[PDB]
């Protein structure tokens, strides 16, 4: 199956620059259009960027709203698309994929946040206990994302992880909450696997009573 | 700038049955070789767009049988005539006759189900996190339906505002229901003043309000 | 590196510069 695979993305002040890659496997790149496509939620789904073959001399076409800031290229001899991205906006904030001349393949995105704020690790406090609910409260990180799991993964029946919410400090903070028997409280160990790899930050939580 | 408009941001189906989502543009999309260049793509939550539908009525390449396209040059409707699971997800149509191609604001697909009231949880602010110098104090709402509910924060019978967040997960794709966290942020300091902490839940699957309570302490 | 020809085929069918 075709595959296109960006790279790239991160944290990067304002007025930076910053360039994404995107490799195509089982896929005759030089003969097909590529694209770069993002996604935010104020915005939604926005079309970047196009590249033409060689043989149209490889011609581009851009957003307005990115046009003299970012540059879009190819290296067919490696399989490669680029997008050269200066003078970074806030705005330019979200998602970045690279697609196909016809838009069945997309790759998986990069994340891309530009802001001047630095990174910082999360906090992991536990919501301790018919049915019980246990959680781990991932308190006050930055950037986005931050992953969690429960007992190496092991336990992932009634388990919800909720959107991280951004604070009025400007941190974001998660909940990650799963419900077990009542009876299993004090011999069933559970276990909360936290990893919020922008500042490199690795934490395992025991949740037992109060 | 072609604008591709999706009324509507969220759709409501029962399971099995048919739904139509629309799309329209600002500019006919009708090419001058006969063809309508539109396409349209799902999203389902956490993974990349796909496509369903190219030249506004062709089913792309393992695309089930459900999915339809149709449309004149300006107005255009994506249909699904028996929902199943695996459809549920974020709608997009896009045209690619003008630069820049433009996407719509999509149309959320989400299951309907019979109303099912929450399970209410209530948890204290560790002690880990209080010797920082914050309080913070969650309610959960487990496994509900519909997504409308209403949550209101007590402190000493002292209703709270300004002071919580809420967040809510998709739709389970199991049961179909939501759940919702609600957190309230308190000092230390005004944590430690008062003793009742109450979290009160309105809910059409409830007769009357849930309340879910704690004194602080012990 | 196309494991098959029908993915071109149908770009080719799809392709327009000429308005
Ligand atoms: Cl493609
Ligand atoms: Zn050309
Ligand atoms: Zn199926
Ligand atoms: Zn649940």
């Amino acid at each position: 199956e075709v595959k296109l695979e960006e790279s790239g993305g991160g944290l990067v002040q304002p007025g930076g620059s910053m360039k994404l890659s995107c490799v195509a496997s089982r896929f005759t790149l030089s003969k097909y259009w590529m694209n770069w496509v993002r996604q935010s939620p104020e915005k939604g789904l926005e079309w970047v960027a196009q590249i033409r073959l060689k043989s149209d001399n490889y011609a581009t076409h851009y957003a307005e709203s990115v046009k003299g800031r970012f540059t879009i290229s190819r290296d067919d001899s490696k399989s490669s698309v680029y997008l050269q991205m200066n003078n970074l906006r806030a705005e330019d904030t979200g998602i970045y994929y690279c697609t196909g001349e016809i838009f069945v393949n997309w790759g998986q995105g990069t994340l891309v946040t530009v802001s001047a704020a630095s990174t910082k690790g999360p906090s992991v406090f536990p919501l301790a206990p018919g049915t019980a609910a246990l959680g781990c409260l991932v308190k006050d990180y930055f950037p986005e994302p931050v992953t969690v799991s429960w007992n190496s993964g092991a336990l992932t029946s009634g388990v919800h992880t909720f959107p991280a919410v951004l604070q009025s400090s400007g941190l974001y903070s998660l909940s990650s909450v799963v419900t077990v028997p009542s009876s299993s409280l004090g011999t069933q160990t559970y276990i909360c696997n936290v990893n919020h790899k922008p500042s490199n930050t690795k934490v395992d939580k025991k949740v037992e009573p109060k | 700038d072609i604008v591709m408009t999706q009324a509507a941001p969220s759709v409501p189906v029962t399971p099995g049955e048919s739904v139509s989502i629309s799309c329209r543009s600002s500019k006919s999309l009708l090419h001058s070789n006969g063809n309508t260049y539109l396409y349209w793509f799902l999203q389902r939550p956490g993974q990349s767009p796909q496509l369903l539908i190219y030249r506004m009525s062709n089913l792309a390449s393992g695309v089930p049988d459900r999915f339809s396209g149709s449309g004149s040059g300006t107005a255009f409707t994506l249909r699904i005539s028996r929902v199943e699971a695996e459809d549920v997800g974020v709608y997009y149509c896009m045209q690619h006759l003008e630069y820049p191609f433009t996407f719509g604001a999509g149309t959320k697909l989400e299951l309907k189900r019979t109303v099912a009231a929450p399970s209410v949880f209530i948890f204290p602010p560790s002690d880990e996190q209080l010797k920082s110098g914050t309080a913070s104090v969650v309610c959960l709402l487990n496994n509900f339906y519909p997504r409308e509910a209403k949550v209101q924060w007590k402190v000493d019978n002292a209703l709270q505002s300004g002071n919580s967040q809420e967040s809510v997960t998709e739709q389970d794709s199991k049961d179909s229901t939501y759940s919702l966290s609600s957190t309230l942020t308190l000092s230390k300091a005004d944590y430690e003043k008062h003793k009742v902490y109450a979290c009160e839940v309105t809910h059409q699957g409830l007769s009357s309000p849930v309340t879910k309570s704690f004194n602080r302490g012990e | 590196k196309d494991e098959d020809g029908d993915y071109e085929e149908l770009v080719l069918a799809l392709r327009s510069e000429e308005d």
